[PDB]
DNA sequence: CTCCAGGGTATCTAAGCTTTGA
RNA sequence: UCAAAGCUUAGAUACCCUGGA
């Protein structure tokens, strides 16, 4: 029935709330957001301000973790703003990309801890924390004293003010020096280039692994506002 | 309505051969001759090589296409011969006028093939040499010649070379013999253009294309061309020819849209009905300002984005392994589009281009292709209700005319990939005065 | 009111590979 | 560069923002 790598939202994203704080360095703003990623904590550098939302009721925990967080990093910060901001996705794309990008790290790593009892250190899934968005390394290999990996990567997108989020497979090479050879693009066509089974059932695979039935994908933005998107599934005209 | 798909079949994006015949199949110049034709008068330059490459160049240029003792197969048509007895064509060469080109020092190539190089005797110059040399002098060659009706066509020692394995020598002559009665003059064909219809059916089939392409290197500093399209069944006017981005600044923007509707205005002159701009990369804002101010509500437009780099996939019907028609169209109309405001982008329109295919037995058998297929998305701006099943067959058919692939198994727009080989080209010309429009040929 | 340097996310153009077109 | 496809890599660009001059 056509099936795709698609999970699309149903109804238009329901207008967006995110607290805000003033922070006066954006830079180590960043990293601060990456880190707090982990804690429920989705948040976005912009205007000076980290607008974010989050997963924790209590208001003392989150103003502990977000406090601590911003003292290792050495920013002069403010108080919360409790709702400082309206989002409607559609007006602002990049908002709501990196705080549902966030919320989907989030639930990622805490799948991690559960789908990786049953695991060898070769097929350990792990979130890859560098110039990339969500990317999830579940396959190494040592391909001539080479290191590369198999692994889902997620994007997100906005269309007519609903989520789209795609993921797919894609193979990445950490090897520090230049490939220089041919043995190894050959191996590397030969593992990255496959047919639509293989592709199609690591796919299945992933999205099992984090949100069950692979037919949906629930991610909690906040305590209720939840994106929950379903495959597609479109049959024909 | 919503978000649906579709397959569309192959037997709606015929294309046009001699004597008016439609078919899906451009390969099929063998058995419906080409849609028009030139006599072509070689002149195969050879450069410093061994005996074995002449040998394969007399192979290739003679005995295949000339020699009617030698029973080609030409698939797709049981004739045998040269093109003169396949396809209809003036085919003329003889293998004693091949230059023994040789070469010591840099720049040498391009004074050495032009003092070879004859106007009056041919009106093509295959060019053969090694991949070093043609690597780093087919842009400069082809700027060079360009505007002039001196038309080369390189070839590389491999391509020779591969004429030994009886799978190549099946293979890779056909789609170089089309490619020279393209480059003398002829057009192997055109694309039926009736599908414009189904575009928006408030209009012929005829109207206008531009697909803007951007060409990055030009000594690090981003560059580009414009391209140019148009069918009425019987013309094809294919013109092709003109920055701290990926984007035209509005005065670029807007004399390019001006100069792009005179020169229809020149073709035919009835104040192009529809202007179809396809572009390689996002609708800036400076493309919009332009737009609105040149086209307004004068005109109707279509600015179709083609991103390449998409992360969609699509699989289905879990039997047939989980591998995808060819023409499979994804549709997702936007609601909120264009309450009369600004903001044009109308639906989006994912197509499969490359999957299975059902070619002819040339004796139907299924085919397929070796990964998985990589879907563009055609994110469509309009100022009118335009039907996303029209943009996806104009997109099909634009992909097909390509007189470099007869096949189905491409999914690059031709219009943006011969603008991003005239932006490329754009940096070895000197002289813009007749530059102004020339033919895709010339950089086909 | 104008650039350059940075960040995050998403694309784009150009290079190197393999395969495919009987 | 007979053509194409589907991979991976490098850099660059666009959208929002920050700093400086
Ligand atoms: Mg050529």
């Amino acid at each position: 029935v056509l099936e795709s790598n698609m999970f699309k939202t149903e109804q238009e994203l329901p207008e967006l709330i995110v607290n805000c704080i003033e922070i006066d360095n954006e830079k180590e703003a960043h990293k601060v957001v990456k880190e707090i990623s982990k804690y429920g904590i989705f948040g976005v550098v912009r205007e000076k301000k980290i607008f974010f939302t989050t997963v924790i009721e209590d208001d003392d925990f989150l103003k502990d973790r977000l406090t601590e967080v911003l003292k290792n990093y050495n920013i002069n910060f403010s108080d919360i703003k409790k709702n400082c901001k309206k989002i409607i996705p559609e007006d602002n794309k990049d908002y709501f990309s990196q705080i549902f990008l966030n919320a989907l790290r989030y639930v990622i790593y805490q799948k991690l801890e559960d789908i990786n009892k049953d695991k060898k250190e070769n097929e350990r899934w792990t979130i890859n924390e560098s110039e990339d968005g969500v990317y999830i390394c579940k396959e190494r290999y040592d391909i001539d004293n080479y290191k590369i990996c198999v692994g889902a990567k997620f994007t997100i997108k906005v269309f007519d003010n609903k989520a789209e989020l795609y993921v797919d497979r894609k193979l990445k090479l950490y090897d520090e020096d230049k490939k220089l050879t041919r043995k190894l693009r050959g191996k590397i066509n030969k593992m990255s280039v496959v047919e639509p089974k293989t592709r199609y059932e690591f796919i299945r695979e992933i999205i099992q692994e984090i949100s069950g039935n692979f037919d949906y994908i629930n991610i909690k933005l906040s305590k209720d506002y939840t994106v929950n998107m379903t495959r597609t599934k479109l049959n024909e005209k | 309505m919503s978000e649906y798909a579709t397959i569309l079949p192959e037997n709606k994006i015929n294309v046009i051969f001699r004597s008016n015949n439609k078919y899906h199949v451009p390969e099929f110049i063998t058995v419906f001759k080409p849609y028009e034709g030139r006599d072509i008068n070689l002149q195969v330059l050879v450069v410093n090589g061994d005996n074995e490459i002449y040998d394969l160049t007399k192979l290739l240029f003679y005995e295949i296409y000339v020699k009617d003792d030698t029973k080609y197969p030409w698939p797709y048509t049981k004739t045998r011969g040269g093109i003169s007895r396949v396809f209809g064509i003036r085919y003329n060469f003889d293998p004693s006028t091949i230059s023994r080109i040789n070469i010591n020092s840099e720049n040498d190539f391009i004074s050495s093939i032009s003092n070879q190089l004859d106007m009056n005797r041919f009106n093509v110059a295959v060019i053969i040499a090694n991949r070093k040399l043609t690597k780093e002098f087919h842009d400069k060659t082809k700027a060079a010649l360009i505007g002039s009706r001196i038309r080369t066509q390189f070839v590389t020692f491999t391509t020779l070379k591969r004429l030994k394995n009886r799978k190549y020598k099946a293979t890779i002559p056909l789609p170089l013999a089309v490619q020279l009665i393209a480059k003398a003059g002829g057009t192997p064909w055109i694309v039926d253009s009736s599908i414009y219809n189904d575009l928006s059916k408030n209009v012929s089939s005829n109207g206008m294309l531009m697909g803007i392409a951007f060409a990055r290197t030009r000594k690090d500093k981003i560059t580009y061309s414009v391209g140019y399209f148009t069918t009425l069944n019987n013309y094809y006017q294919r013109f092709d020819v003109q920055t701290e981005g990926l984007y035209v600044p509005k005065e670029a923007m807007v004399k390019t849209l001006e100069s792009g509707i005179g020169w229809y205005k020149n073709i035919i002159g009835i104040t192009p009905p529809l202007l179809i701009i396809f572009k390689t990369s996002p609708m800036h804002k400076d493309e919009k300002e332009a737009i609105e101010a040149v086209l307004g509500k004068d005109i109707k437009w279509v600015f179709i984005h083609a991103q390449y780099n998409t992360p969609v996939r699509i699989f289905g019907n879990k039997e047939d392994d989980y591998k995808v028609n060819r023409g499979t169209v994804i549709i997702k109309k936007r609601k909120r589009w264009n309450p009369n405001n600004g903001d044009y982008l109308h639906s989006e329109i994912v197509i499969t281009a490359t999957g299975k295919y059902r070619k002819p037995s040339t004796k139907t058998e299924e085919r397929y292709i070796s990964g998985t297929p990589r879907p563009i998305t055609l994110n469509v701006y309009s100022s009118f209700d335009v039907n996303p099943i029209g943009v996806a067959e104009l997109t099909l058919s634009q992909i097909k005319a390509d007189w470099e692939h007869p096949d189905i198994r491409k999914r690059k727009i031709t219009v943006l990939k011969y603008a991003n080989r005239m932006a490329k080209i754009i940096q070895y010309i000197n002289n813009l005065s007749s530059v102004p429009s020339v033919d895709v040929r010339d950089v086909l």
